[PDB]
């Protein structure tokens, strides 16, 4: 039911930032829970950043890998219907496919849905 | 023409379809400017926990649809228009417990920038969670939640008609010679969302009340130390006459049955029984005392 | 409401305007003067009262009698739930004075203004239509105008009815002094009794008891200080001063 | 949002009287409050008089400086849109530019407006 | 009211259901995804308590 489509990745040299985009879309829908993962060739699927509204029902509460701890920042607009991955200082083990993993609830019910993903590589 | 604002009113509300929120882009939201005065404290219900109070409610917002120039209508600034032919938001109070009983606003001004002016009284049936701790001297912390109960924050959004600081000193027009003193609204905007993706405006007004410690002061205090120093009497009659015990008995009883008719007035402990508690147990000892001797 | 401080009255309600759309020449029409039209299918003034906390049911009016040189005239009946400060200083004998203010809720003086139909005499004096034999005793209905503004270049018509109510001190009479006065000359044969009986003493208690339950009970009728319970703590203070007067000797 | 539109000033002999306006106009706003402002060349910007409606919601309640006390008196009309200053008496220190500060509250908010003032010379 | 037997109390209610007739395309729409409408305007479920 909701489409996830990922963007803004590309090439960058170590040290440089970059914005990753997930671009949630469709018709009756509220997503619960939104999930960065990251894939590198042969590795597993890895947990980089999520974000849920907290037991107070305003301000939101977000969730960090050990590995990306300090350098990224998982926001999210509700206006452009987009929530954002900043990736800061980048290691060249940042490397990887970059997909999304949204947890909503449509009219069909709760479920989990994933993005296309997109490539962020890091070389000089 | 030379019907003069007769022309306007048709030509703002030929076509006007009063369903579709009035934006000539739907992206843009319509924000309300809201302010609220409070009236009167009507009922406040301890034991159910509900507030009952009457206040004078503003709601101003921007019909982009109804918007024209001051020329070639005779320089008309502002328009009178049935409210129940426009757009209206659907802000309501989440505190809401019942339906209060309040005069219905026929008309609003409609001005040449679009500004629609709304006025209107509204008796609010609103749930509060009250605590009578201190019963005579207690203070109270109502809120009130202005919002939407269904356009998100990107399709009505609410502020203050007016400076918060003027919304919370705003004493005027209100009752007093009550059994409750208003101390102050304070008005506080917060986004409240229960997930991603959908955000909803809330528009919060803490109504601080303060009870006054008059008319449960001599319903409480006066009839104590009455039996009291009656009490005192009583011991001036010599131990060997006997009717000393029968004094202390029927004393005992008429405080008894005081503290059980004064037992209906407010619910809770209201921890001035324990000031009154004490009363009884030195009644108690009294009679202890009596009969010792 | 004495508790509440709110007044419920019922008001029969008249509103003259003029409508300058519904003029016509009464020639060419049969001579017809005026025509009776429906309330709601004509533009009608939404003059209410500050005072209202509420909403009293009131029958609803359907037609108006609207006249050849546009003259609008409109009758209603109105309950009204109106809030009124109260003073109950002087209980069994006091006057109250609550206001009505007419105005428009929304439309400014250039548009909408209030005048009085007939004269101020008339309204304050008219006591025709209205029900004695009450706890209340209607003096007078006192008009006044006067031009309400919040700021600058916005200002509003007020059209205030200070209507003005007499209790009427008999029901209150009754129910407050005879038990009093009763219980005095009941007191008053316990005198007789002699001190050695030693049933004087239980009689002073137990008259001491009836008065003081007596006192809790007609604590429930009128909230405030009354004012009144000063003459009325004089006796129970009498009544106290008896038993004390009775163990002393 | 709203405009302000001074007028009347003019140049009078010592002793003279003189009657100035002040037009406001827009679509929604409330006048909470009006002032006159005075400024000489070089000298700085003076307060003339006020006015603001009284505590009780009635009759209105005017601000005046101890210079102009006795001699200056201002009024307004709501139905003209115009608030006035009627000096009377004109000293040579009265000289001066004429603006007229309005503290107005519209949708966008409370706020202070000027209006383009006019020459008094005595 | 334990005499009557009767509980009073207050509910927030949610309804979802699908109006087959009020589908769109979100594009030459200005890619709108919902719309406001008046609750009376449009066909409503009659459920009820039967308490
Ligand atoms: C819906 O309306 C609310 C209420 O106006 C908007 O929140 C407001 O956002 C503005 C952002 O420009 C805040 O302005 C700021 O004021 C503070 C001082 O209070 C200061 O940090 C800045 O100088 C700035 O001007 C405004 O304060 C804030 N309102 C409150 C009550 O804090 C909200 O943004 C609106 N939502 C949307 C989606 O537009
Ligand atoms: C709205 O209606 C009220 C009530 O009629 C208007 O107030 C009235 O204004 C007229 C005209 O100034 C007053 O008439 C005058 O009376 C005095 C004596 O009081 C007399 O000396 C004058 O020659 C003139 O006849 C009238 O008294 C006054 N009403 C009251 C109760 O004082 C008001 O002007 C109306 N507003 C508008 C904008 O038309
Ligand atoms: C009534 O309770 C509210 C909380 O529900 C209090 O609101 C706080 O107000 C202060 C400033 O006055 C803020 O700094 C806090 O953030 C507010 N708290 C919340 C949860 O919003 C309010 O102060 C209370 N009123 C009184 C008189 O104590
Ligand atoms: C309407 O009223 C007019 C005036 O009262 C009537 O005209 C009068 O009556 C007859 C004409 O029908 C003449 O003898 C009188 O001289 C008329 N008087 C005037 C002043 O014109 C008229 O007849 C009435 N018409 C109807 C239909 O009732
Ligand atoms: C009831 O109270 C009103 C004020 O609330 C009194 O109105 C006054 O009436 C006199 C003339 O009768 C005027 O000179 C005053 O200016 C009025 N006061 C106000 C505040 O407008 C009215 O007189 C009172 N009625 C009684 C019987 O005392
Ligand atoms: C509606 O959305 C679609 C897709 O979200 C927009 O089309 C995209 O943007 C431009 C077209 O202007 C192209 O460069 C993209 O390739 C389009 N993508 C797709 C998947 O079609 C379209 O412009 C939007 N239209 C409006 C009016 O907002
Ligand atoms: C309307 O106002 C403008 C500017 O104030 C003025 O030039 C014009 O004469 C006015 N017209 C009428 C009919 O009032
Ligand atoms: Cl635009």
């Amino acid at each position: 039911d909701v489409q996830l489509v990922e963007s803004g990745g590309g090439l960058v040299q170590p040290g440089g930032s970059l914005r990753l985009s997930c671009a949630y879309s469709g018709s009756l829908f509220s997503i619960l829970r939104m999930d960065w993962y990251r894939q590198a060739p042969g590795k597993e699927r890895e947990l980089v950043a999520g974000i849920t509204r907290d037991a107070a029902g305003y301000a939101d509460s977000t969730n960090y890998a050990d590995s990306v701890k300090g350098r990224f920042t998982i926001s999210r607009d509700s206006a452009k219907n987009t929530v954002y991955l900043q990736m800061n200082s980048l290691k060249p083990e940042d490397t990887a496919v970059y997909y999304c993993n949204a947890d909503a609830r449509t009219i069909t019910g709760r479920a989990d849905y994933w993005g296309q993903g997109t490539q962020v590589t890091v070389s000089s | 023409t030379q019907p003069a604002l007769l022309r306007l009113s048709d030509h703002l509300l030929a076509n006007y379809k009063k369903g579709v929120r009035p934006v000539r882009d739907w992206r843009k939201p319509t924000t309300v400017s809201i302010d609220v005065i409070m009236y009167a404290i009507l009922n406040v219900d301890e034991k159910n926990q509900v507030l009952t109070t009457y206040i004078w409610y503003r709601q101003y917002w921007t019909d982009e649809f109804l918007q024209w120039t001051p020329e070639d209508f005779d320089n008309v600034t502002k328009l009178s228009i049935p409210t129940d032919s426009i757009w209206v938001p659907d802000i309501l109070i989440n505190e809401f417990v019942d339906v209060g009983k309040s005069p219905n606003i026929p008309y609003v001004y409609v001005h040449h920038r679009g500004e629609v002016q709304n006025y209107k009284p509204l008796q609010l049936v609103t749930a509060c969670s009250l605590d009578i701790y201190n019963f005579p001297f207690d203070v109270q912390n109502c809120s009130l939640t202005f919002t939407s109960w269904l356009h998100t924050i990107q399709d009505i959004n609410i502020t203050l008609w007016r400076s918060p600081e003027e919304v919370r000193s705003d004493k005027s027009i209100f009752i007093n010679q009550g059994e409750w003193e208003l101390l102050e609204v304070f008005p506080q905007f917060k986004e409240f969302s229960i997930d991603i993706s959908n955000s909803y405006a809330e528009m919060k007004f803490y109504v601080i009340i303060r009870r006054r410690p008059l008319f449960y002061a001599v319903s409480l205090l006066l009839p104590s130390i009455f039996l009291m120093v009656v009490d005192i009497v009583g011991f001036c009659l010599p131990p060997d006459s006997g009717e000393r015990v029968s004094f202390k008995i029927t004393l005992l009883l008429g405080y008894s049955v005081f503290l059980i008719i004064v037992s209906d007035t407010l619910p809770a402990t209201p921890l001035i029984g324990v000031y009154f508690v004490v009363c009884m147990a030195l009644l108690v000892i009294s009679l202890a005392e009596t009969i010792f001797i």
